[PDB]
RNA sequence: UCUGCGCAUGGCUCAUUACAUCAGACGUAAUCUGCCGCAAAAAUCUUGCGGUCUCCGCAACAUUGGAUAACUUGGCGAAACGCCAAGCUAAUACAUGAACCAACCGGAUGUUCUCUGUUCCGGCGGCAGGGCAACCUGCUGCCAUGGGACGUCCAGCGAAUGAAUGAAAGUAAAACCAAUGCCUUCACCGGCAGUAACACUCAGAAGUGUUGAUUCAAUUCAUUCCGUGCGAAAGCCGGGUUUUUUUAUCCGGCGUCUUUUGACGAACAACUGCCCUAUCAGCCAGCGAUGGCCGUGUAGUGGACUGCCAUGGCGUUGACGGGAGCGGGGGA
RNA sequence: CCAGAGGGCGCCCGUGAUUUUUUACUGUGACUAAAAAAGUGUGACCAAAGCAGUCAUUCGACUUGAAUUAGAAAGCAUGGGAU
């Protein structure tokens, strides 16, 4: 093998940390319809995996779907706001309160910053279902499972 | 040296109070090895391995009850088998050599 | 960490009043809860009035006259929670708490037979060193485990004098259970249908005789046996229903009469 | 002092927290091992289970391992060459997780003459088999390209492993 | 199934014992005609479990036999030809023949497997002499030291096995 | 007085304090955890006797080792919950250290010998002639499916690093050679009926871990561990014996090192909610503000922090700033 | 230990929507420490209180009693199909 120029563009080596990449003479198989070795991961909760994350050439250490990030907790709901940052998202959520007094109901929003994997791409105002995670960053407490 | 038995010959002290007869201090002797010590010592190590077996022999009789079901699985599921392949055989080949 | 409890952040199962101190006995670390058990002294003195305050409790326990599962304890503290067997040779009673109806704590008395018999449930199975498997349960791991290996959630048949280990019973349609917490506990029934709810609370569907069906969690339930005639143990003068407010007031009002 | 905490810096919304507390030892931080090259030298200091754990400082012994061939073996880690967090850490001669350095190579070149009755298995375990031309042409002359895949300030040993054709020409390409 | 005591009773214990045992709290023991009894407790549990106890069970005298339902089984390994199997013997490398050259001849046999270290040989009756030689040892012969032992399985049937074997092959074919 | 355990709990007070605390509902597969419950543990050349060459022969229940307080002797200081020199002696303190007895399973190997090659075309060579040891020639030994014995080195728990394992569940009948099994034959002749696995000794002595999910549990192999880990306390007490009080005579109760996982706890994260003020409208990056990559640190997750790279983050559905205020169960 | 042959159920996995659908709302259940509040029982000499206690001429009987409810918003299951 030779080395991408389109997978590497960082000073250190991008690799996953699970599986002999070294490889060789492969032994297997595990790996993806068919290629070089990868590792990829079925995560329950009644979510199946991405096509595409399998079969992937992606590098993503954050991801639940090649990377032993477990996904736990809560379960949300919410549209996008801003296509912003490298692999970062921004969550726009909706919803409604009350107040006894008046019996009459009132508009809030929250916002959140969660994590999506590069296997997705989804545009402003489409839906999304994500996940609970351990902190991956200052902000970032959730990562995506599924596009709408 | 060895075999020479020194409660005999500790130090001994003396103390008097005025008619109220003496009394002869002298002191326990610790680091000492009686019958008693020794029997109690190689006992511990009698216990020791007994439970180390116990489990071994515990450890064997599981062993054995799995092998035992598999076995039972196999011959079930040879009987199974058999049976079929070789009626509709029976059946089969017989009979057209009986036409 | 915290050594001490008090009167009114203790149970209402132990029934202890408001007044007369404000310092109840916290219990150890041991085979079972904070939240559910019930401690030595609270049974000698205020149960079974063998002791009439804290240094008569005491003056019997540390002389190794009193014995849950075979084994003298000393201690005046120690909890001792639902299924299990408290044998005092010196009077000739032996108990085996249990829950009973309205939710509070009872007391059966066993004989012979059944003062060496228990039952256990599984937390988890685990697997250790040399690939020997384990459970775990309430009180205590022991070790391997046939009787035919199996699974979580089920109900074991254990024996105390030594492992004499009747067969055991699992969590299936059409078997026998009792309850323990979710304020539903001291009733029997029997299982309906289990509902599975992937990454989240389990909820099962029971019955009772009669009918006046209900539910309840899957970490509530514990099993007893196949059926009512099958059962390993005795239980209470009330067999787990539950009758109507109305039903009970006017029944203790017609028999007051004496 | 060095606390880890949230509560000195700033909110997402440009705003500043009050405390109304001082800091504890359950944050808690302690400055970093730099660990070199010479003579091994151990600076033990406790945690917060009564569990030790070992502060390394001057480590040139390490232990290092092929893939493909499923060994470990010994080495002498000679000199540092590459390191991607700075080129501070190079100069220095100090070893983090993935740097990348040079080992003695002798008990690996060892080792594969073995890859009477003996006779017969150099030729079974030399069927089935190649190495790489990229890591023969190191192997021979007597100096390798190895990288430490151990945090050699929390254990007191560097461990690592041995760089095949992938990420060998990524970083040999650096130098 | 229900399993089959032997060698014992006769008897009045027969009869003490044939009431005693049924009918609970498990078991009945049904007296049969001559040293022997039917013991009903069936199950796949219960056939391993009475082997190996010995309740219900009385002697006068005898020893006990624990036997299976059938009085059948235990005379084909007891006699009738004999027939002998020899075990230290390789398959590997040493050859068959040194078998047959050992016990002088009357022929048929195989070595098996890969796995291990037995052949397998008829000299039909008369191996009651040879046996009682290499079972008291026996040692080398390009091998390890022995045992040798019998029970009858087949002769006679392996022969009309093969037969009717290569019967259903042509017909198959 | 030495030793072991506890004083981090209980009591008392509301000063600071609004993605702060807190309540309801959840999470830790991101972690630590004494006392308590239950359960485990087959590592290690030690001791005595005799001689001596340092190293041996002969035995078997370990007759271990060095210190320090109280006390005494001189004292010092104005005082001080301040202190010094010398002489004494203990351990469940502190420091060493246990063969055979005592098992199962696997690796790597010998120019070990003996079943053997049935076995040649190539390989490994071993020699001479030309020998520049390129090779050509002639001579010669062994090997080209293997297994039995004997010998040597390694093997435990826990920890680090690198490989491997941690089931599968989406077509149907024949021939080909390399094996190799079973039928079968005098035959290592030529075909597929039977058929869990597999070279004996063990003909079932794991072909099968939990979860919604694992880079987890556990298993196998290669390298390693040096104080910063691992004793049967080299411990204590009873009771029945025995007949000499006074046994290797039996039985019992305590105590402690190491490993594993429960609940007694600790720490960390945030889905939803709460007074007044716009005469507070822009607030956040030199000195981290939002995110990315390799690291460092910590019990562990993380701009928690270093280096490097992007330009984001929040707000009229009241940010930022200020004023009042410990929050809740609850009271009138 | 009535065989062959399709049926039918219970577990497990994989592949399929021309775009599969959802919440607010409301019914019934899950989950949630006391003290306080609400409330059942009981002549502490009434009472404010408190969980007690009442019989039996006996070496104890009541298989003594200490019920039951409420608790904004949010979260969790399963029915309803109007607005």
């Amino acid at each position: 093998h030779s080395v991408d120029l389109t997978l590497q563009h960082e000073k250190a080596y991008q690799r996953q940390t699970a599986v002999n990449e070294n490889s060789h003479n492969p032994n297997k198989k595990h790996v993806n319809m068919s290629g070089h070795i990868r590792y990829s991961k079925k995560i329950g909760l009644g979510f199946k995996t991405p096509k595409s994350a399998i079969n992937g050439k992606y590098i993503d250490r954050k991801c639940p779907f090649t990377s032993d990030v477990s996904i736990r907790g809560r379960i949300l709901r919410g549209v996008v706001h801003s296509t912003k940052m490298k692999r970062s998202i921004v969550i726009r959520r909706d919803y409604l309160h009350f107040i006894r007094k008046y019996q009459r109901y009132q508009k809030r929003h929250r916002s959140l910053t969660v994590h999506c994997s590069p296997c997705f791409d989804p545009k402003p105002g489409d839906e999304v279902i994500v996940g609970q995670c351990r902190p991956l960053s200052k902000t970032i407490r959730y990562n995506v499972l599924e596009v709408v | 040296s060895r075999g020479d038995d020194v409660r005999k010959y500790v130090i001994r002290r003396k103390v008097v109070k005025e008619g109220k007869k003496d009394r002869f201090k002298a002191p326990k002797i610790q680091r000492l090895i009686t019958t008693a010590v020794k029997a109690r010592r190689a006992k511990k190590a009698k216990v020791a391995i007994e439970k180390v077996r116990k489990s071994a022999e515990e450890r064997r009789a599981y062993l054995h009850l799995i092998g035992t079901r598999r076995r039972a699985a196999r011959q079930r599921n040879s009987a199974r088998r058999h049976a079929h392949k070789v009626a509709a055989q029976k059946q089969a080949l017989a009979l057209f050599k009986g036409k | 960490t915290k050594k001490h409890l008090k009167r009114l952040y203790a149970p209402k199962d132990w029934m202890l009043s408001k007044l007369t101190g404000v310092f109840a006995p916290r219990p150890r670390a041991g085979p079972h809860k904070l939240r559910e058990c019930m401690t030595l002294m609270i049974i000698i003195r205020n149960r079974l009035k063998y002791a009439l305050n804290a240094a008569e409790a005491q003056m019997i326990l540390r002389q190794g006259l009193v014995c849950v599962d075979g084994k003298p304890r000393k201690d005046t503290k120690y909890p001792v929670g639902f299924m299990d067997v408290v044998e005092i040779p010196r009077t000739g009673d032996r108990f085996r708490i249990l829950y009973d109806v309205k939710g509070r704590f009872a007391l059966v008395k066993v004989g012979e037979a059944e003062g060496n018999i228990k039952l256990l449930k599984v937390e988890n199975v685990y697997t250790s060193t040399g690939r020997i498997p384990v459970a775990m349960t309430h009180d205590g791991h022991r070790i391997r485990y046939p009787d035919p290996r199996t699974h979580r959630g089920d109900t074991l048949v254990y024996n105390l004098k030594e492992k004499k280990v009747v067969d055991l019973i699992k969590s299936s349609n059409g078997k026998v259970v009792m309850v323990t917490g979710g304020a539903n506990r001291g009733r029997i029934g029997e299982i309906m249908s289990i509902e599975r709810h992937p990454g989240a609370f389990d909820i099962a569907r029971l019955k009772d005789a009669a009918g006046h069906e209900f539910a309840t969690r899957a970490s509530n339930i514990f099993v007893i046996g196949k059926d009512m005639q099958s059962v390993p143990v005795t239980l209470p003068k009330q067999q787990g229903l539950r009758i109507n407010v109305i039903q009970e007031r006017e029944e203790k009002l017609i028999a007051a009469e004496a | 002092g060095i606390v880890r905490s949230r509560l000195h810096k700033r909110k997402i919304t440009g705003g500043k927290t009050k405390i109304h507390r001082k800091r504890m030892k359950a944050e808690l931080g302690r400055l970093p091992a730099h660990t070199k090259l010479g003579a091994r030298r151990v600076s033990p200091v406790r945690a917060r289970g009564g569990n030790f754990k070992l502060r390394g400082l001057r480590l040139d012994t390490g232990n290092f391992a092929w893939s493909t061939e499923a060994i470990a073996q010994r080495a002498r880690i000679l000199d540092v060459v590459y390191n991607a967090t700075s080129n501070e850490l190079v100069r220095t001669k100090t070893l983090v997780k993935n740097c990348i350095v040079v080992v003695d190579a002798a008990p690996f070149k060892l080792w594969y003459a073995k890859h009477d009755e003996l006779k017969r298995k150099w030729m079974l375990r030399r069927e089935n088999h190649k190495i790489e031309k990229a890591v023969a042409d190191q192997l021979k002359e007597g100096r390798l390209l190895a990288r430490i895949t151990s945090r050699p300030g929390q254990t007191a040993r560097a461990d690592g492993a041995l760089l095949e054709g992938a990420e060998l020409q990524f970083y040999l390409k650096k130098l | 199934n229900g399993l089959y005591v032997k060698n014992w009773g006769q008897g009045s214990v027969d009869d003490a014992r044939a009431l005693f045992g049924t009918a609970g709290k498990v078991v009945g023991v049904r007296v049969r005609r001559r040293r022997y009894a039917i013991i009903f407790f069936e199950n796949a549990a219960a056939v391993k479990k009475a082997i190996d106890l010995f309740n219900g069970k009385e002697f006068m005298g005898n020893v006990l036999s624990v036997v299976p339902a059938k009085t059948t089984p235990k005379p084909d390994p007891h006699a009738n030809s004999s027939v002998v199997f020899v075990s230290p013997i390789f398959r590997a490398s040493t050859t068959k023949k040194q078998i047959l050259e050992l016990f002088s001849g009357m022929k048929v046999l195989r070595l098996r497997t890969y796995r291990n270290n037995y052949a397998y040989v008829y000299l039909d009756t008369p191996a009651a002499a040879q046996r009682a030689v290499k079972e008291k040892n026996g040692a080398e012969f390009r091998g390890k030291q022995l045992r040798v032992a019998l029970s009858t399985r087949s002769l006679a049937k392996d022969r009309a096995r093969a037969e009717r074997a290569r019967l259903l092959m042509a017909a198959q074919k």
